[PDB]
């Protein structure tokens, strides 16, 4: 592997700096200089909030587009000898496209609750406002990344069902139940996402 | 410890330490060096310094974390475009 | 009450309970369900019977769902910092073990159904191993509920 | 982890070779061809299957069948990018080795390159690298031409001056096949995951056929026990121990009890169907098992070794029909 | 007073440049003369 | 009313990422499918104009990132607040990573599609229906970024 | 009492006790469960006798669960810093050594069931090396208990 | 009104990244398609002046990046604001990295197209159309850089 | 007395004495345990003779367990910084050299057991190389003790 | 009027990067094309003085990085302003890493272009046309380095 | 005396001298121990004769042992910062150079005993190479002894 | 960068020189271009050190 040596050469190196930077903050006295409080407070509540709206739709469709091309190559691959697959097995495309709907439904919801203010001090920016910031990041993270994983889930099973239906016509309606449990995780993403943004209000 | 800063001026421009209560204030000031200590002075000399300087300030510490965020999006996109070989033979 | 930044670790615990369990339910169904369509071509009889590894892996997904409901409802604006650190480890305990249960399910769920297509005497033993993979998802749940409810 | 890729490059070609698996004649397809009585009726039932209209224009059944599996194999190699195009090149080396030993014979006996085109396998062929077409030089200035061919790295156990009649014609095939099986195992070990547990069991048994069939025919021959030791491929299950006891064999039962240490290769020595008809049914049992796994490269090599069984079986049906000796017509290999 | 601004432009520049040395030096170290 | 001087970095970075990440995906759809046109046209040269349908569907992904990049660049102003600038950065990632995603989906399906359409012409209406479901994912990148930038 | 962020270490001691022992028990289930199906096709008799490594992978899962529920019972607001580090080293030592015991079970548990189909003499020798791959997880437990009592 | 001492760094980096990353795309479009001319030349040497259409359209990606490089450098002053200098940085990234993508797409279809054009010359009316769709991807990165840097 | 963070390093000395020694004990048991399977298929008489590599990897585990109870019992609230850094280097010395010694055992364990399968004269030579491989773990132990005494 | 103490580091680092990254481009242009000359000279030893045009157009890329190094190093003095010092850093990257691109592209088309020349000497008039568009990328990176350093 | 944090560098001189030197001596035993078992099938006469690289690599372990106790005996509470850096620089100079000598013994110890089975005239020359591959660690001694004593 | 170019073309150059000695006059001519890259390294280093 050539290009994998770059990421595995940086991740070991960056962790090796942060290890020895870590045993040189404690060992002198300089743990007061670390300040995870100053990192979460002084930056913004908007950098977390606006990233979460972006990661809500974008990381869902990067699983939805991932789910399409895995089984879309297997539709046209088996479709050469068995052309009857092109009508029945398009629901495998839909279940790896309805995951993108779960993002865009959520992404409008999280953007509906973001509102500006005038404060610039982390004591003026109250805990009602900072909690509104991270909750958009967390709910945008769990509707984006979980939809990525259920997007690749139904796509891989969709590629296998396109190959199994090429050999036998009666099989595809039996393997379709596997794609339901794969696409059920997309349903499990949005229930968390609205619940993390239920009690949230900015201002 | 003892604080020490370099610019403790007034006239808020981006990030100067002193801010007045009312914005068009009549008073302004500047300390082009600074070191102050209370509550633990010993032997008529300052203790170790606590600088205001920092490796990271909260402007460079959001701009990094967003630039490092979408460098990583790029190196997923750049990894795939760097990996589409063509075929050798044609028929 | 607690500090203003305190709710951050409770939010990250609420998401990490869901995403890492979703990753386990992903590989638990994709790697095993590849073997289910693999099995069905040479033996189309056990196709409705051998969908038990893809439904046990679905229980991994609802394991991370309930603790996400438990945590995100227990959130409030400006909670105490001690209560939020517990909800952070509550998300990681069920998430990474649910992530671990998915790698346990999808390997032996794929390996079991290939031998089922060659000899169906394995089917009593294969489902027994999937119980031992499922307690790995179950053990993460009971540590998450004993941590978040303190 | 190595399965959410591989459909970037080999998505379409994987579903293609699964579609060509359905064109393999099944068990019910085999029964109707036994009921035939002439070659014209053999032409009629084959028109019902996927082979149809291939005899529109008994030894012509040998060539017109195997020419179909060449163009089907050549069409697959035209679309594989880089993770697979070298892999399909490894399947052709078994046919290039059987071609080149056929070529050094006419080179040694001054029989020129005019006999090359009709008397070689089209899978491993020489229609590129045009230096080999011109060479009539007696096997010493031709080895310098031979290294402009992908069989060059397998000739590192072939000394050029050892080629000139000190080695037998058959011996140089097996020590080239020995060099071929070590490389294709190591190449399939560099690839990992699903193509490393569905392919390497096939290559272990293929190296163990070359463990047993060598020593069972090396009894009356005047090749010593150190010659058959280095003609064994150091690849399969028999490597540290079973290769040692096969050298000291000298007897048919002395190769049987060393196969009794393995429960897979015993119960295959109960042919007492002969031995090679029992090794063939286990070989197609392994190639059928490779069709279970999905996201791996071993589905192509399992297709070619089964497609050569298709061209083998129809001819054996035809030879029992044309010679009218269909009391042993049921001795084919029913792969599907 | 410009300490972050130095760590802005000295650390990530030296590593930017450090890489484009190493990824380039890798690409010339094992070439294909064949 | 006036914000920090570094506040306009994020909305500018949202404008660039709307065009960088969209062009990286749309270049994949033209290269991966455009390679398949070359392998198709040697055997079946008739359906060459018929097979620029996956290429032109990757071209809509490029103008999907262009329109939102215009709306952000017209909304730029000296001294924009941190709420206003971050709304366009989240607008940029919503359209950028979606276009980078759907750029891959048209690319692999359009590659495998025109290789299979040449050997069976019945798959053409089936291939073009999958590319509709792939290209509409880029349209989902718009109407969240169009909502975010207007807000 | 101690600092506010003191309880964060004891929470991570509770999480790393579980998620590393679960990751160890998963690989010992996965790598051995792949070997069960390869053995059962040829020798279907020893199929309930061959599930000795997979339950011995399961005891690594309960080894973490003992330490995990022990820490969650000892967690409290305002614990001192010296108390919280001791629970971090408790969960780390029972976790990663349980991950080591999970790795050691899967390699020889797969190698044992690949050989016992070929020879019944190894079945007494297989359970010997699996015990030495199990006491590594037991050594992590007895030092986790001695680190969490103080 | 006057900017800080370090504020000129980004518009300097904007003029730098506009030329570096567009050249690396213009290099790959020459390099990957230049091997395609070599394998084509040994079989069909009649299409040599016809086959340099990929290598000229790769060079347009460099002069796409060149005209925005001097346009940013014309506006450089000492003591510019952060908002004025970030505007040239995002203008530089949106033309260099998008030009890097458009340089990648021409080099692949340039390699695959001219090899199939030798075996069948009917491809040349279709190959040149996919390169236009690949080139206009570079043109999309130009009109966002001009609408950023000039304002 | 000492600072509050000083007890963290001594706890890290207790864990790293365990998990690094456990990783070497796991790798030495697994790498040499695979060779027992390939040896048994031809020479099943040397099954009990071939347990001597995997028990010498077990010495590496109890070498870590001896040091781990020494560091855990010298732990106290408010230990000095000179006391704690002695215990951290004590844990790294027995663990990481034990990780090295466990690596050297498994390589000559896999080579020697396969080697003594073809010829039983290697058994008096294979045990000789394993002694030099084992004693590297002892060299880490004796410097782990004399660092922990002060 | 005067600059800070750390200012001259960036102008020096622009001087080295103009010379290093152009030389690594001049390395790959000479090295990759040099093996193709050795591969050609076994069969066709006539085109051995005509075929050194890739290794001489790769030599120009080193002289492209040379003149801007002398341009940068002659403007150096203590108390150089940070606006002036960043311009040299933006100069050296825009000529080096762009010359690295032109260095990479010359060696690729130079290597393959002299492989087919042994089988087709008609390619030699066309190969030099490809190398011009490969070498002109260094020319674009040169003139932006001059327009950044003249200020 | 000196600062409170000064002991950590002198500990790291004591530990890394025992890790890295035993890390090289493990590789020199493991790589050459494979070479012993490979030649023992054909040539069983040279087993006592051929364990010269294993006992030459064993000196590399006791090279790190002698500098470890010499550093640990010099350890006092609150030593000066100049004295502690001398022990860290000594410990790195003997461990990593011993890691180099562990590499050089392992390669030619593997390849040399492959050749001494086919031709026994190498036996004078093979050990003659190993002296140059052993004195590299001996140069690491006389720089570590001169640095720790200052 | 200079020794990288001398190393590559010095490798393939002496292979073809033994197979055909007409390359030997041409092999040096590319080697000069590979070496003067280091000569441009001097006149940036020497022009910087004397300041
Ligand atoms: C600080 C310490 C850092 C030290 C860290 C690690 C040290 C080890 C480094 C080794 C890296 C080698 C990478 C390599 O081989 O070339 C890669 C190109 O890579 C690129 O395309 C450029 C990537 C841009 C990175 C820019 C970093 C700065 C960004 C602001 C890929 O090579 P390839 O051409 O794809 O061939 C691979 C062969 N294969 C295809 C068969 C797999
Ligand atoms: C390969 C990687 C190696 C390259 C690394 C390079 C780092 C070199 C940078 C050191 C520059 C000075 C840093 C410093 O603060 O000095 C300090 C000395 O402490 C040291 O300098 C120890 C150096 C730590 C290196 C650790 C690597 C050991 C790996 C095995 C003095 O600290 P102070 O001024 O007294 O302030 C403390 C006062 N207080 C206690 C009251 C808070
Ligand atoms: C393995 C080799 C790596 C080896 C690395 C060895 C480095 C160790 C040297 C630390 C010694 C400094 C010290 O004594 O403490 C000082 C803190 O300074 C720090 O300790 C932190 C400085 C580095 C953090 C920067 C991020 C690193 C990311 C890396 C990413 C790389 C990714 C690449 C891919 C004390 O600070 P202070 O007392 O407050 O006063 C000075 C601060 N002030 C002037 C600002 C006020
Ligand atoms: C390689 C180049 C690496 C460059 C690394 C340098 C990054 C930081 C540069 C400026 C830092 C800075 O001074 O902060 C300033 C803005 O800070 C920003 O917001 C700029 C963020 C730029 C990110 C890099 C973009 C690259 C895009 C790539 C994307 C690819 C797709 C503001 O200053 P301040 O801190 O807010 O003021 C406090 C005053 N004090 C500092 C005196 C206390
Ligand atoms: C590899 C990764 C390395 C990068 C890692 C870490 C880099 C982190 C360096 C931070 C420097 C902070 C010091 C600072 O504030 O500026 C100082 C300058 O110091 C410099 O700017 C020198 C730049 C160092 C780069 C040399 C790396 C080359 C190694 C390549 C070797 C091969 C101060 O300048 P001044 O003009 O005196 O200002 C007055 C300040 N005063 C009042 C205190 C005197």
């Amino acid at each position: 592997t050539g290009l994998v040596l770059l990421y595995s050469g940086v991740f070991v190196a960056f962790w090796a700096c942060l290890l020895v930077v870590g045993i040189c903050y404690t060992i002198f006295d300089l743990g007061f200089r670390f300040d995870v409080a100053w990192f979460l407070t002084e930056t913004s509540p908007f950098m977390w909030s606006n990233l979460g709206i972006g990661l809500a739709i974008s990381l869902s469709v990067v699983g939805a587009a991932w789910g399409i091309y895995i089984t879309g190559s297997s539709i046209i691959g088996g479709g050469v000898k068995a052309p009857r697959i092109k009508t029945k097995n398009l629901v495998s495309i839909i279940f790896c496209e309805a995951v993108a709907i779960y993002g865009i439904i959520m992404a409008i919801v999280i953007s509906n609750m973001a509102e500006p203010f005038s404060a610039t001090d982390p004591k003026a920016i109250g805990h009602r406002n900072y909690h509104a910031g991270y909750s958009m990041f967390g709910a945008g993270l769990t509707v984006g990344l979980s939809n990525l994983f259920c997007g690749v889930c139904v796509g891989i099973v969709g590629s296998g069902a396109a190959l199994a239906d090429a050999q036998n016509p009666s099989l595809f309606v039996k393997i379709l139940i596997v794609e339901i449990f794969g696409s059920a995780i997309g349903l499990f993403g949005v229930i968390v996402a609205i619940l993390q943004t239920s009690r949230v209000k900015m201002g | 410890y003892s604080f020490h800063c370099e610019h403790v001026s007034s006239e808020n421009e981006d990030g100067n330490l002193l801010v007045p209560d009312t914005q068009p204030s009549l008073w302004q000031m500047t300390f082009r060096d600074f070191q102050i200590q209370a509550f633990n002075v010993t032997d008529k000399k300052f203790s170790y310094a606590s600088d205001c300087a920092g490796f990271f300030s909260p402007g460079i510490w959001m701009g990094l974390l967003t630039s490092l965020f979408m460098l990583f999006i790029f190196t997923y996109g750049l990894h795939m475009i760097l990996s589409l070989k063509t075929m050798d033979r044609f028929d | 009450n607690g500090p203003e930044y305190a709710s951050f670790f409770a939010v990250m615990g609420a998401s990490a309970a869901m995403v890492f369990s979703a990753l386990g339910a992903a590989y638990g169904t994709a790697k095993s369900g590849t073997g289910i369509a693999a099995m069905s071509v040479m033996r189309p009889e056990m196709i409705m019977k051998s969908i038990i590894p893809v439904v046990m892996a679905g229980i991994i997904a609802i394991y991370g769902l309930v603790v996400a409901v438990l945590i995100a409802n227990s959130l409030n604006d400006g909670i105490s910092l001690y209560r939020s650190f517990l909800q952070l480890g509550a998300g990681l305990s069920v998430g990474l073990s649910g992530l671990a249960a998915g790698f346990a399910i999808g390997i032996v769920g794929d390996a079991g159904v290939r031998g089922t297509a060659q000899q169906p005497r394995l089917f009593v033993g294969m489902i027994l191993i999937l119980i031992f993979a499922e307690v790995l998802g179950l053990y993460g749940l009971i540590v998450a509920l004993i941590l978040s409810t303190k | 982890f190595p399965e959410l890729y591989f459909n970037v490059d080999n998505g379409y070609l994987e579903g293609l070779v699964r579609g060509l698996k359905a064109g393999v004649l099944s068990q019910a397809d085999y029964l109707n061809l036994v009921q035939c009585e002439t070659l014209e009726d053999l032409k009629l039932h084959l028109q019902s299957t996927d082979y149809g209209n291939f005899l529109a224009n008994v030894s012509v059944i040998d060539d017109r069948l195997k020419e179909k599996m060449v163009v089907e194999f050549r069409h697959m190699r035209n679309h594989a990018y880089e993770p697979l195009a070298s892999f399909l090149d490894f399947i052709t080396y078994s046919y290039m080795i059987d071609n080149v030993i056929l070529l050094i014979t006419g080179t040694l006996h001054q029989r020129s390159i005019a006999e090359l085109v009709p008397k070689c396998h089209p899978l491993g062929s020489f229609e590129q690298m045009e230096a080999v077409n011109i060479a009539q030089t007696p096997a010493e200035l031709y080895n310098a031409i031979l290294v402009d061919t992908p069989l060059a790295a397998f000739f590192q156990d072939c000394i050029s001056e050892q080629d000139l009649d000190e080695m037998n014609i058959e011996i140089i095939r097996n020590t080239l096949y020995k060099a071929y099986l070590e490389s294709f195992y190591k190449f399939c070990t560099l690839l990992g995951g699903t193509t490393a547990d569905a392919m390497c069991p096939i290559l272990e048994f293929e190296a163990d056929r070359r463990a047993f069939i060598i020593t069972i025919n090396s009894f009356g021959t005047e090749l010593s026990k150190e010659d058959r030791a280095k003609l064994f491929p150091h690849c399969g299950r028999l490597y540290p121990e079973g290769l040692a006891q096969l050298a000291r064999a000298d007897d048919y039962e002395q190769v049987k009890n060393v196969a009794d240490y393995y429960p897979e290769y015993k119960l295959l020595f109960e042919g007492a169907k002969t031995l090679e008809d029992r090794f063939f049914e286990h070989e197609v049992k392994l190639n059928k098992l490779a069709f279970l796994n999905q996201f791996h490269f071993g589905v192509f090599y399992a297709f070619v070794k089964l497609k050569e069984q298709e061209c083998r079986n129809i001819v054996w049906i035809a030879e029992c029909i044309a010679q009218r000796h269909r009391a042993k017509i049921d001795n084919y290999i029913p792969i599907f | 007073f410009e300490y972050p601004v130095v760590f802005n432009l000295v650390l990530w520049i030296m590593i930017g440049l450090a890489l484009t040395l190493i990824v380039t030096c890798y690409n010339i170290w094992n070439m294909d003369p064949g």
